[PDB]
C-alpha cells in the first residue's frame, strides 16, 4: 500500500495529532529479534516533526551510501583524466582538497546538488507527511504488495544507517591512517 | 482575520488545514492609478520639480560655464 | 476550565505550557483575551485545531504557530510563575515596607535589608 | 484522485498558477513555486522576453564569431571585446536608447494587461503573421516558441561562458 | 503626416549637422569611419 | 476588448474618435486622457507647420 | 574684479537684462501658482497636485505680464478690502 | 490598494478640514516613525529595523564603490603616507579646487585590515552590499506585510532572542571574523609588508599554503616576520576567538530567566528596550572612540592623523547622541505605560535623587569653572604662582597615576598607559565630569518628572511631547520629558564639544612634542595643551583662534570646502538662535499679515499657513543648533588636521 503520491499528498502538512504508535508508525524499528524502538533521547516524542526526522534520516543514509561507495571505488579505479589520476591525487580523501575552487568538478557537483535540493525543498517543507517522508517518486523497482514494501523500506533504512556509521569510520579511518580501501593501520 | 496581522497584508490566514497548494502572491497589490496618484503628491511633485530645476541649472552651468555672456 | 482549553494536542502547546499561561494570566482575563496577549493566540490556535477540528496544518503555518506560542520551559516554567508571584508580592509590600537596594557601579544592587520607608506619623508627608 | 502533479517534477503538485498556460499541460515545471509567490503573468512575460532576447543573442554571437561583421573599421573586433569597443564607439548606447523606447512601451503593455484594460496575453504583442488560425496550432506554436527560447537561453549561457573561458569562435 | 515627417526630418537634419560638424548635404564625408565619440564627462566617463 | 489600431498590445485611447489623424489611434502614453485634445491638435499642427 | 553696473545703462555686465529675465521668470512662477490655486480651490488638490492641470497652468503662465495687468485693470486680480479677512479686531 | 494606502496619511490629512493646515504636515512628519500601539506594532518595528539595515547596506555598498572607482586605494597601498582620497569632484561651477577630497573615515585602513588589495574586491563588496540591501528590503517588506506578529519577542520569546544574539549573532560573528583574520587578513598583510606579492585570497584556503608550509605557531616565519603593522591583527584574531569562546560558553552557563518587561505594555516595552539599547550603543561608541587612539588596531591608522581625529570625534558625538536618546526613550516608555509600577523606588525618591544630583552638578560646575576662572584672573593680574598649574598650586590627579598590581603573567596595560597627567588634565577631566553630570541631571529629571511633578500633577495625562501646561503657576513652559531631552541635547553638545576640544588639543600637543626632532628631550612643559589649557583665555587663544587659521585661510585651496562649511555652520547656528529665542505667536501674527497680502491678490492657499508649533519650533532650533555647532567643529578639526597633518 504505497498510496500513489498524488493521493498521498492529500494528508500532507505538519500533523498535529499522535498516532499512538512508535514514531508515527514509521517503518524502521523492525530489528532482527522483535522491534528495536530505539529513540533513547526522545526526539520521536516531538511527533509533528517525525516526518521531518524520517526525511532527514533517509537523505543522510542516501548521501552516506553514495559517499562510502565513492571513497571505496576510487581507491581502485579513477575517472579518465590527468586531474583524477592516482598520481595527481594519491588518496581519495585528498580528492576534496585537490580539485575544489577553480578546478571545476567539486564546485559543479556542489552547484548541481544545490539546484536539485532547492528544487526539492518544497517536498521537505510542505508536501511531507508520515507516509511520504523520503518518497521522491523514484519507486520504479519498488515491489508491490505491502510486506514487500516494508521489507524494502527497512532494507533502505538499515543500509543507510550502516553506511552513515561506516562513512564516519572511514573518513576517520583514512585521515588517521592514509591508506586504500582497507583503512586499517 | 483572527490571527493579528497588520493592515495591508499579503499574508494568507495562518489558520489553514493540511498543506494547501494555493497561490499567494507576495507582491504588493499596487494600482497604476494609485501609483500615479502617489507620484502626484505635493512632496513628490515639488521635489521632482526641484530636482528638474537643479539639474537644468547644472547643465546650463556645464555647457555655459560662468556668466560669459553678461 | 474553559471548553476550548480542554484536550488541546501537545503539538499546539504543552500541558505544562498551558498551565503556566493560565497561571500568569488573570482569571477575569479569560473568555476574551486581548489581541496582544499570549492567551488570545493560544485560544485562536486552540480552535480550528484538535479533536474533531483540523488535525493538520501547513509547514509555514506550523512555523508561524511555533513562533507565536510559548514552549513551556524557560518561558512558562513554574520558576517564572514563582518569580512573578514574588514580584507582585514585593510590589504589594513596598506599599508599606520597601526593600533596600543601593546603586553600586551605577546598577542597583540588593543588600538584603528591607526599609521602613513608610513615614511614622504622616503617611502623605513628603519629608 | 486529486492534486494534479507536475509532469516534470513528479513529486511536487503542479502550481495552480500554471493552469491555462502553454507549458503546464505537458511539463508544469515549477518546483520552487515561483508562480505561487509571483504573478504568473509577470513570470511568463519575463520568460518570453528572456527567451526572445537570448534567441537573438545566440545568433548574434554565431554571426559575430563566424566572421559576419558590419562593413566598418571600428567593427573589426572579436565578440569578447565587442561589448567594450562598441560601448566606447557609441552604438551600444544607441541600441540601449532604442530598446529603452521599446521597453517603455512594453512597460505600458504590462501595466495595461494587469488592470484588465486589454485582454492581452502575457507574451502577446499583436504580431500574428506566421500564427495558425486553429487553436491547437496556436498552442503548438507557442510551445515551440517557449522551448526554443529556453534552449537558446541555456545555449547562449554556455556560449558566452565557454568563449570567455577558452577564447574561440563557437564550435570550440 | 507631412508635419510629423518634417518634424522628425528637421530634428534629423540638426543632429546630422551636429555629428558631422558640417553641412547637411555632403552626408558621410570621405574617411568617415563613424562619428567622433561624444565629448564632455558623464557618470560613465569617470568609471561609473 | 477594444485595442488601438496602431498599437495592438495597448488599449484603444479615447478622445481620438472624431479627429483627422485619429483613425490610427496612436497614443501609448495617453496624453489624450490628461490634456485637452484641442490644445494637443493645435500644438501638433503648429509644430508640423 | 569685474563690476556690475546697476545704474540702468545697457552695458557689459549690466543689470537691466538680468532684471528683466528674472522678473519674467518669477512672474511666470507666481502666476502659474496663482492660476493653479484659482483653478484648484481645494486643499485636496493642494496636497495632491493635479499634475495635468498644474503643468497646464505652468506652461500657460508664459503670458503673465499682460494677463496680470489686464486682470489688475479689470478688477479680477486684486480683491476688495471688504471681501477678505482683514485685521479689524480693534473694531474699526 | 497598497499604492493607495502609501499616501493614506495625506488622504487623511486632506479628508478633514481640521487637518488642512501646514501644522498637519509637520505633525505628519513628526509622527512618522511614532508607531502607535496596535496589534502590528512589533511587526512595524522589526520591519523598520530591517529597512534601516538595508539603508546601511546601501551606504556600505556606496562606500566600497567609491573605494573601487573614485579612490586612490592602490596608490595608498603602495604608499600609506599619501592622502587617502575616495571622493572625486566633477568640474561644475568652479569647485575644481577641491577635486580630490581626503576622506577621513578610515576605510582604507579597514580594507587593508580585511586583506583587500584589488579594487575588483571592492567592486565585488559593493555589489554584494547592494544584494544584501535588496534582501533586507525584501525581508522588511515581508515582515511588515506577511509574517508573524513579533509581539512575543520582548516578553515571551525574550529568552530565545537574547540567547540567539549571545550565541549565534555575537559569538559566531566574532568566531567567523577570527577565521577571516587568521586565514586571509593575516597572510595578506604578511605578503604586503614583506612585499612578496599577494595571491588570490581563496588560494590561502588550500591547506598547502603557509597553513602547512610551516607548522610553527609563534612569531617566526619566512625570512624575518618582524612586521609590527601585522601584530595588531594577530591580537585582534586572538581576541575574537577568545570572545567567541567565552560568549558561547557563558550563554549556556547563564540563567537568562529574568524578563523585567512583564509589567510593561508592548509599546512601553519596546521603548524601554530601545532606551537601554541606545545606552549600550552610545557607551560602546564612546569606548571605541577612546580605544581607537588608546590602542592601535588598523594598519597605518595612527600615522593618518586626520583619520584618528575624525574617528574619535565622530564616535564621541554618536555616543553622546545615543546616550541622550537612551534617556529619551526611557522617558517615553515610562510616561506612555499604563501601570509603570516597576520604577516605584525611583519615582518615590524623585526629589531626593534629583536634589542630590543637583548639588553634585552645582558643586562640579562651581569648582571646575572656578579653577578655570581663577587661573584666568591670576594670569590677568600677573600672578602666575597663584594659578592652578604645575609651576603653581598643583592639582595633580593622583588617582590617575597608579595601576600597579601583582603581575601573574601580564604586561602592557598594567600602568597609566605610559602617559603622565598634570593639572590641566585634572581640570579638563573635571569639566568633562561636570558636563556629563549636568546632561544626566536634565535627562534623569525628565524621566522622573514625566508622570507627575510638584508643579503639574497630571503630566502623565499630557503624554511625552507637549509644549507646556500654560503660563499658570508662574509659567510652566518646558516641563515635558521631550523638553528635558531637548535641553539635555544642548548639554550633551556642550559636553561632547569640550571632550573633543580636549582630545584635539592634547593630540596636537603630543604631535608637536614628538616633533621635538630627536635630540630635544626636555619637553619641559611645552605641551601647548598642558601649558595653556588652564585658562579660558588660554583655550580661546591657543586652540580656537590659533587653529582657526587653517580653516579661515583655506580659500583657493582644497580645504575651501571646509571653510565654506565653517561659514554655513555658523549661519545655521545663528538661525537656530532665531528659532530658539523666538516664539510661535509672533510668527503666527506675521503669517496673518502675509496671508492677508496673499488674499488681497486672490492667491488664498487652502492648506492654511500656520507657523511651527512650540515643540516644532524648539525642535527646529535644536536641530539647527546641533548642526551648526557640530559642523563648525567638523570643518575646524578637519581643516586644521589635514593642513597641518
Ligand atoms: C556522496 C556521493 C559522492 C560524492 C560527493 C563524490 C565526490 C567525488 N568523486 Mg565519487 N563516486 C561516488 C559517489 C560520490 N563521489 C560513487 C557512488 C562512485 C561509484 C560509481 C564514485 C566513483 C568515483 C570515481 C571512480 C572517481 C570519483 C571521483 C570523485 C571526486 C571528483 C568528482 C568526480 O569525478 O566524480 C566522479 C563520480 C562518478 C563518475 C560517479 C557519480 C555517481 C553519482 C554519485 C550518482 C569527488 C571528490 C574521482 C576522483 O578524483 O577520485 C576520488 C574519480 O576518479 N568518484
Ligand atoms: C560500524 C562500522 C565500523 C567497523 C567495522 C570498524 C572497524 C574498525 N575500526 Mg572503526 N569507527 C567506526 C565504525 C567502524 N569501525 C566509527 C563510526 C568511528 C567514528 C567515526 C570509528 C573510528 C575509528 C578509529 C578512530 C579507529 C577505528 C579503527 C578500526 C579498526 C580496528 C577496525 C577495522 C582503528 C584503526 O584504524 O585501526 C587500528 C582506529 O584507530 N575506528
Ligand atoms: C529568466 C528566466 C526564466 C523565467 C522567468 C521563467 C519563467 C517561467 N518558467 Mg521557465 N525556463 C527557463 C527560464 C525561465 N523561465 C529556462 C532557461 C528553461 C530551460 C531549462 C526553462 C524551462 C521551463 C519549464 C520546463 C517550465 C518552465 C515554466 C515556467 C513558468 C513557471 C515557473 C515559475 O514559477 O517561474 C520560474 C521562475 C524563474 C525561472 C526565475 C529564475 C529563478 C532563478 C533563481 C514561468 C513563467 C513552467 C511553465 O510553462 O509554466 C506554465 C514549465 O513547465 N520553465
Ligand atoms: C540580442 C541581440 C543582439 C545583440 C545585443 C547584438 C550586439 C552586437 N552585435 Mg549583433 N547580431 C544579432 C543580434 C544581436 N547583436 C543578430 C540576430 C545578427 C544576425 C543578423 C547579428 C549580426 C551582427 C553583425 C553582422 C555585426 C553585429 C555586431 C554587433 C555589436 C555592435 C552592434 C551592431 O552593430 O549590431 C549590428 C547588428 C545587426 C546589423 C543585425 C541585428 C538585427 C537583429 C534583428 C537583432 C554588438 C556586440 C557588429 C560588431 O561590431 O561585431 C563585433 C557586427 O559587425 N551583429
Ligand atoms: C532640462 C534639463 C536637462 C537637460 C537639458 C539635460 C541634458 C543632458 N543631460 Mg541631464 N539631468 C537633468 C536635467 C537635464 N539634463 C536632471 C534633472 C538630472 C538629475 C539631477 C540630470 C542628470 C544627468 C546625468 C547624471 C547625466 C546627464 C547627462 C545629460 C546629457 C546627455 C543626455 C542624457 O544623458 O540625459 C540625461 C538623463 C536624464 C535627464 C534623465 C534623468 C531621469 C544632456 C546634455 C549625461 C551626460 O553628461 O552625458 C554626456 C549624464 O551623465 N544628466
Ligand atoms: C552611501 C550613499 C552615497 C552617497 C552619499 C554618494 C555620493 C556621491 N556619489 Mg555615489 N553611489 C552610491 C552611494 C552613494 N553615493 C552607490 C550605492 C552606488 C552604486 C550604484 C554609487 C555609484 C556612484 C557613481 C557611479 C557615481 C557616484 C557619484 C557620487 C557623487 C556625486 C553624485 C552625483 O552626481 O549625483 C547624481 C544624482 C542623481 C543623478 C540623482 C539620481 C557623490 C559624492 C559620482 C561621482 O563621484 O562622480 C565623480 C559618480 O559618477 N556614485
Ligand atoms: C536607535 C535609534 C533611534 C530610534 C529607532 C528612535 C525612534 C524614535 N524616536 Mg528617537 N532619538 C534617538 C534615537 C532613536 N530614536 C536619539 C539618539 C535621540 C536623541 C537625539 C532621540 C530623540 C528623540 C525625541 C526627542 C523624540 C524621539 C521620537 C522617536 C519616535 C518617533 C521618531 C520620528 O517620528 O521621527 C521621524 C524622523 C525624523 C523627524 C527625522 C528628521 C531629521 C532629524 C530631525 C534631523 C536630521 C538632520 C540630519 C542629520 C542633517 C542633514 C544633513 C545636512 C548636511 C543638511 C521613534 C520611536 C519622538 C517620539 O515621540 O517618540 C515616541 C520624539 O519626540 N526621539
Ligand atoms: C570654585 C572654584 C575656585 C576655587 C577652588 C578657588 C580657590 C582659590 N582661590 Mg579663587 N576664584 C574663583 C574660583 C575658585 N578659586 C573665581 C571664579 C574667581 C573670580 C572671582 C576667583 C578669584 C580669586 C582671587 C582674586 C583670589 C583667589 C584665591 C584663591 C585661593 C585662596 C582662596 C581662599 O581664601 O579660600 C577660602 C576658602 C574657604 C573659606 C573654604 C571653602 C571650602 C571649604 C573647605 C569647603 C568645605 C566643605 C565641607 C567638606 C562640607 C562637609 C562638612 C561636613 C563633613 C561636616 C584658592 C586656591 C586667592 C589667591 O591668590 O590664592 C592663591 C585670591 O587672591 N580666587
Ligand atoms: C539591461 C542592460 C544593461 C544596460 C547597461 C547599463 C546602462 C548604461 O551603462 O548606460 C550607459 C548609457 C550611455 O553610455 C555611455 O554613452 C556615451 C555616449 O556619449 C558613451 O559614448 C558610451 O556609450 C557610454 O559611456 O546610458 C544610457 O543610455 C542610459 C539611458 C537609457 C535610456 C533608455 C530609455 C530611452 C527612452
Ligand atoms: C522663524 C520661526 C517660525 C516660522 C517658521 C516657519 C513658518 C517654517 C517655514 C519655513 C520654510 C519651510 C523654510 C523653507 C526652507 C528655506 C527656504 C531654506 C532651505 C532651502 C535653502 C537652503 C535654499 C516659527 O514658526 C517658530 C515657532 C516657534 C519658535 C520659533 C519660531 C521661529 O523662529
Ligand atoms: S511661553 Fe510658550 S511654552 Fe511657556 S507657558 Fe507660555 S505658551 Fe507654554
Amino acid at each position: 500500500a504505497r498510496r500513489e503520491l498524488a493521493v498521498a499528498y492529500e494528508d500532507a502538512g505538519i500533523d498535529l495529532m499522535d498516532n499512538g504508535k512508535f514514531a508515527q508508525g514509521l517503518v524502521g524499528a523492525e530489528a532482527a529479534f522483535g522491534r528495536y524502538e530505539f529513540d533513547p533521547i526522545g526526539f520521536s516524542k516531538y511527533t509533528e516533526l517525525v516526518p521531518w526526522f524520517r526525511e532527514a534520516e533517509l537523505k543522510h543514509g542516501r548521501i552516506a551510501m553514495l559517499a562510502w561507495l565513492g571513497l571505496v571505488v576510487p581507491d581502485f579505479v579513477r575517472i579518465p583524466g590527468e586531474a583524477y589520476s592516482f598520481e595527481a591525487v594519491p588518496r581519495v580523501i585528498d580528492a576534496h582538497d585537490a580539485l575544489n575552487a577553480d578546478a571545476g568538478p567539486n564546485f559543479q557537483i556542489i552547484l548541481f546538488i544545490s539546484i536539485v535540493e532547492l528544487c526539492c525543498a518544497k517536498k521537505v517543507f510542505e508536501w511531507n507527511s508520515v507516509e511520504t517522508a523520503g518518497d521522491y517518486n523514484l519507486t520504479r523497482l519498488f515491489p508491490e504488495d505491502d510486506e514487500a514494501q516494508k521489507q524494502m523500506r527497512i532494507a533502505e533504512l538499515k543500509n543507510g544507517r550502516l553506511a552513515m556509521i561506516a562513512f564516519g569510520g572511514a573518513v576517520t579511518q583514512a585521515v588517521i591512517t592514509g591508506k586504500p580501501f582497507p583503512w586499517t593501520f | 482575520r483572527k490571527i493579528p496581522a497588520g493592515p495591508y497584508s499579503v499574508s494568507v490566514e495562518p489558520l489553514r488545514d493540511g498543506a494547501t497548494n494555493e497561490v499567494s502572491i507576495v507582491t504588493p497589490p499596487i494600482s497604476s492609478e494609485g501609483v500615479q496618484e502617489y507620484l502626484s503628491l505635493a512632496p513628490v511633485f515639488f521635489m521632482a520639480l526641484a530636482i528638474f530645476t537643479s539639474g537644468f541649472a547644472i547643465e546650463v552651468l556645464r555647457f555655459f560655464p560662468d556668466t560669459r555672456y553678461w | 476550565v474553559l471548553p476550548y482549553m480542554e484536550n488541546i494536542p501537545r503539538a499546539i502547546v504543552e500541558k505544562e505550557a498551558l498551565e503556566g499561561v493560565l497561571a500568569m494570566t488573570p482569571r477575569e482575563q479569560w473568555e476574551d483575551p486581548p489581541e496582544d496577549s499570549v492567551l488570545y493566540t493560544l485560544k485562536v490556535y486552540a480552535e480550528t485545531y484538535g479533536e474533531g477540528k483540523a488535525t493538520k496544518m501547513p509547514w509555514w503555518d506550523w512555523l508561524y504557530m511555533r513562533f507565536e506560542l510559548p514552549d513551556a520551559n524557560e518561558v512558562s516554567a513554574e520558576k517564572i510563575k514563582l518569580m512573578e508571584d514574588d514580584a507582585k508580592i514585593q510590589r504589594r509590600m513596598m506599599e508599606g515596607k520597601i526593600p533596600l537596594y543601593v546603586p553600586i557601579l551605577g546598577v542597583p544592587i540588593y543588600t538584603g535589608m528591607t526599609l521602613d520607608w513608610k513615614p511614622e506619623a504622616e503617611l502623605f508627608a513628603g519629608d | 484522485g486529486g492534486y494534479k502533479m507536475s509532469k516534470a517534477v513528479p513529486f511536487l503538485p503542479m502550481s495552480p498558477a500554471l493552469e491555462g498556460y502553454v507549458g503546464a499541460e505537458e511539463e508544469g515545471f515549477d518546483p520552487m513555486g515561483f508562480s505561487l509567490a509571483l504573478d504568473i503573468r509577470w513570470l511568463r512575460e519575463a520568460e518570453l522576453k528572456h527567451g526572445r532576447i537570448c534567441m537573438l543573442a545566440t545568433v548574434g554571437w554565431i554571426a559575430t564569431d563566424l566572421g559576419m561583421r558590419l562593413p566598418g573599421p571600428a567593427y573589426q573586433v572579436s565578440t569578447l571585446e565587442a561589448h567594450d569597443a562598441m560601448v566606447k564607439f557609441g552604438p551600444m548606447a544607441q541600441i540601449l536608447i532604442w530598446l529603452g523606447i521599446i521597453e517603455v512601451f512594453s512597460f505600458l503593455a504590462i501595466t495595461n494587461m494587469m488592470e484588465g484594460t486589454t485582454d492581452r496575453q502575457p507574451g502577446d504583442y499583436g504580431l500574428r503573421r506566421l500564427y495558425p488560425k486553429d487553436e491547437e496550432g496556436q498552442y503548438e506554436m507557442q510551445l515551440k516558441e517557449l522551448r526554443n527560447g529556453r534552449l537558446a537561453m541555456l545555449a547562449f549561457s554556455g556560449i558566452v561562458t565557454t568563449a570567455v573561458l577558452t577564447g574561440r569562435t563557437w564550435p570550440f | 503626416k507631412n508635419g510629423r515627417l518634417a518634424m522628425l526630418a528637421f530634428s534629423g537634419m540638426v543632429h546630422h549637422n551636429i555629428v558631422v560638424k558640417g553641412a547637411l548635404f555632403p552626408l558621410v564625408p570621405d574617411g568617415w569611419t563613424g562619428p567622433e565619440p561624444w565629448a564632455v564627462g558623464s557618470i560613465m566617463n569617470n568609471m561609473g | 476588448k477594444e485595442t488601438s489600431a496602431s498599437v495592438p498590445f495597448l488599449p484603444k485611447p479615447k478622445n481620438l474618435a472624431g479627429w483627422v489623424g485619429g483613425e490610427t489611434e496612436f497614443d501609448p502614453i495617453g496624453f489624450s486622457n490628461w490634456f485637452d485634445m484641442k490644445w494637443l491638435r493645435e500644438a501638433e499642427l503648429k509644430h508640423g507647420r | 574684479l569685474p563690476r556690475v553696473i546697476a545704474t540702468g545703462e545697457v552695458t557689459r555686465g549690466g543689470i537691466v537684462t538680468p532684471a528683466l529675465m528674472f522678473l519674467y521668470t518669477t512672474g511666470w512662477i507666481g502666476y502659474a501658482g496663482r492660476s493653479y490655486l484659482l483653478r484648484t480651490k481645494d486643499a485636496a488638490k493642494e496636497i495632491k497636485i493635479d499634475v495635468p492641470l498644474a503643468l497646464t497652468c505652468m506652461t500657460s503662465a508664459f503670458a503673465w505680464p499682460v494677463y496680470s495687468w489686464q486682470d489688475i485693470t479689470n478688477g479680477r486680480f486684486v480683491a476688495k478690502d471688504t471681501e477678505i479677512r482683514v485685521q479689524r479686531m480693534h473694531m474699526a | 490598494d497598497f499604492s493607495k494606502a502609501a499616501f493614506g496619511s495625506a488622504t487623511g490629512l486632506v479628508a478633514k478640514a481640521a487637518s488642512q493646515t501646514t501644522t498637519a504636515i509637520w505633525n505628519l512628519h513628526a509622527d512618522a516613525h511614532d508607531f502607535s500601539n496596535s496589534s502590528y506594532l512589533s511587526k512595524q518595528v522589526f520591519a523598520a529595523n530591517l529597512a534601516h539595515i538595508g539603508v546601511v547596506f546601501i551606504w556600505l555598498s556606496g562606500m566600497h564603490f567609491h573605494g573601487a572607482y573614485f579612490s586612490n586605494y592602490l596608490d595608498w597601498l603602495q604608499d600609506p603616507s599619501i592622502a587617502p582620497t575616495a571622493q572625486q569632484v566633477s568640474n561644475i561651477a568652479n569647485q575644481s579646487v577641491l577635486n580630490p577630497i581626503r576622506v577621513t573615515s578610515g576605510f582604507f585602513n579597514l580594507w587593508l585590515a580585511e586583506g583587500i588589495t584589488s579594487t575588483y574586491q571592492l567592486k565585488v563588496i559593493a555589489a554584494f552590499g547592494l544584494i544584501a540591501s535588496a534582501l533586507c528590503f525584501l525581508g522588511s517588506y515581508f515582515h511588515m506585510h506577511s509574517s508573524t506578529s513579533f509581539t512575543r519577542v520582548l516578553n515571551t520569546k525574550l529568552t530565545s532572542l537574547s540567547t540567539h544574539h549571545l550565541v549565534g549573532l555575537l559569538g559566531l560573528g566574532s568566531l567567523a571574523w577570527a577565521g577571516h583574520l587568521i586565514h586571509i587578513s593575516l597572510p595578506v598583510n604578511i605578503l604586503l609588508n614583506a612585499g612578496v606579492a599577494v595571491p588570490s585570497p581563496h588560494s590561502l584556503l588550500s591547506s598547502k599554503a603557509v597553513a602547512t608550509i610551516v607548522e610553527q605557531l609563534s612569531f617566526s616565519a619566512l625570512t624575518s616576520s618582524d612586521g609590527y603593522v601585522w601584530q595588531p591583527l594577530v591580537y585582534s584574531a586572538m581576541h575574537h576567538f577568545a570572545l567567541a569562546l567565552v560568549l558561547i560558553v557563558g550563554s549556556i552557563f547563564l540563567s537568562t530567566a529574568s524578563n523585567p518587561l512583564m509589567s510593561f505594555t508592548v509599546g512601553s516595552s519596546w521603548h524601554l528596550v530601545l532606551g537601554v539599547q541606545l545606552f549600550v550603543t552610545g557607551t560602546a561608541s564612546v569606548l571605541y572612540a577612546q580605544m581607537s587612539n588608546a590602542y592601535p588596531v588598523y594598519p597605518y591608522l595612527l600615522t593618518d592623523h586626520p583619520t584618528v581625529v575624525s574617528l574619535f570625534v565622530h564616535h564621541m558625538w554618536i555616543g553622546g547622541f545615543f546616550l541622550v536618546g537612551a534617556f529619551a526613550h526611557l522617558s517615553i516608555g515610562l510616561v506612555r505605560d499604563t501601570l509603570p509600577q516597576s520604577f516605584s523606588v525611583v519615582l518615590t525618591q524623585r526629589d531626593i535623587i534629583l536634589g542630590h544630583l543637583t548639588w553634585v552638578v552645582a558643586f562640579l560646575g562651581v569648582h571646575s569653572f572656578g579653577l578655570y576662572v581663577h587661573n584666568d584672573t591670576m594670569q590677568a593680574l600677573g600672578r602666575p604662582d597663584d594659578m592652578f598649574s604645575d609651576n603653581a598650586i598643583s592639582l595633580l590627579p593622583v588617582f590617575a597615576r597608579w595601576s600597579t598590581l601583582t603581575l601573574n603573567s601580564t604586561g602592557s596595560a598594567v600602568s597609566v598607559l605610559g602617559v603622565e597627567l598634570s593639572t590641566a588634565d585634572f581640570m579638563v577631566t573635571h569639566i568633562h565630569a561636570f558636563t556629563i553630570h549636568t546632561t544626566v541631571l536634565i535627562l534623569v529629571k525628565g524621566f522622573l518628572y514625566a508622570r507627575s511633578s510638584r508643579l503639574v500633577n497630571d503630566k502623565y495625562k499630557l503624554d511625552f511631547r507637549y509644549p507646556c501646561d500654560g503660563p499658570g503657576r508662574g509659567g510652566t513652559c518646558q516641563i515635558s520629558p521631550w523638553d528635558h531631552v531637548f535641553l539635555g541635547l544642548f548639554w550633551m553638545y556642550n559636553s561632547i564639544s569640550v571632550v573633543i576640544f580636549h582630545f584635539f588639543w592634547e593630540y596636537q600637543s603630543n604631535l608637536a612634542s614628538i616633533k621635538a626632532s630627536a635630540g630635544g628631550s626636555i619637553r619641559a612643559l611645552a605641551s601647548d595643551f598642558e601649558l595653556n589649557s588652564i585658562n579660558t583665555n588660554g583655550w580661546l587663544r591657543n586652540f580656537l583662534w590659533s587653529g582657526a587659521a587653517q580653516v579661515i585661510q583655506s580659500y583657493g585651496s582644497p580645504l575651501a570646502a571646509y571653510g565654506l562649511t565653517f561659514l554655513a555652520s555658523h549661519f545655521v547656528w545663528a538661525l537656530s538662535l532665531m528659532f530658539l529665542f523666538s516664539g510661535r505667536g509672533y510668527w503666527q501674527e506675521l503669517i496673518e499679515s502675509v496671508l492677508w497680502a496673499h488674499h488681497k491678490l486672490y492667491v488664498v492657499p487652502h492648506i492654511q499657513p500656520r507657523a511651527l508649533s512650540i515643540t516644532s519650533g524648539r525642535a527646529v532650533g535644536l536641530t539647527h543648533y546641533l548642526l551648526g555647532g557640530i559642523g563648525t567643529t567638523w570643518s575646524f578639526f578637519l581643516a586644521r588636521i589635514v593642513a597641518t597633518a
